[PDB]
């Protein structure tokens, strides 16, 4: 997961 | 500008994010969005015009913010769905298994179901805890956008997910997507905001  | 959930806005003429929900704070107009989209006092623009600035945000830990706008903006109790709109009716939190949709400037309006709550995302900047996970797809640029049920109950604002090399998680099966949002409730109480509804 990554910001968006 | 007319403020609608899901539309694009830029921060300091660089990054893009999506509007979450129109809200007020006493006589002040604003919109809630993702905290990672900007720092306090960064300038927000819609269609190249300045509409307001970041009034507060928390990120990482949480992922929330509100932008206070000028009096000239028009707040609307709506979320974009293509050319149409979903009316915001309130903020009842839906449970795991409920169907939900999200709106944002990169993938448009996508729907799926909530699959888990109280999820931790380990972003490069630090962990963000207490997120809710859905399997609607999303892409880079959707952050801050609205998560809402078809009945109009506002759920939260887009934080992040497992975007693939094409910039979204729309090309992988729903079963493999992790799209996370920050719950709206704690953002309304933390900043004393009231949602605009219709």
């Amino acid at each position: 997961a990554a910001p968006a | 500008a007319n403020i609608v959930g899901g539309i694009e806005y830029s921060i300091n003429n660089a990054s893009l994010c999506s509007v979450g929900f129109s809200v007020t704070r006493g006589a002040t107009k604003g919109f809630v969005t993702a905290g990672h989209c900007g720092t306090v006092n960064a300038t927000a623009r819609i269609g190249g015009a300045v509409v307001g600035t970041f009034a507060a945000r928390v990120f990482p830990g949480n992922d929330r913010a509100w932008v206070s706008l000028t009096s000239a903006q028009t707040l609307l109790p709506r979320v974009a769905n293509g050319s149409s709109f979903v009316t915001v009716r309130g903020s009842t939190e839906a449970a795991v298994g409920a169907a939900v949709c999200r709106s944002g400037r990169t993938t448009g309006y996508q729907c799926g179901t909530i699959t888990a709550k109280n999820v931790t995302a380990n972003y490069a900047e630090g962990a963000v805890r207490g997120l809710t996970q859905g399997n609607a797809c999303m892409g880079r640029g959707d952050s801050g956008g609205s998560w809402i049920t078809s009945a109009g109950q506002a759920q939260g604002v887009a934080s992040g997910g497992n975007v693939q090399s094409n910039g979204n998680n729309c090309g992988i099966p729903a079963s493999q997507r992790s799209s996370l949002f920050e719950r709206l409730q704690p953002i309304l109480s933390q900043y004393g905001l009231s949602l605009v509804t219709g």
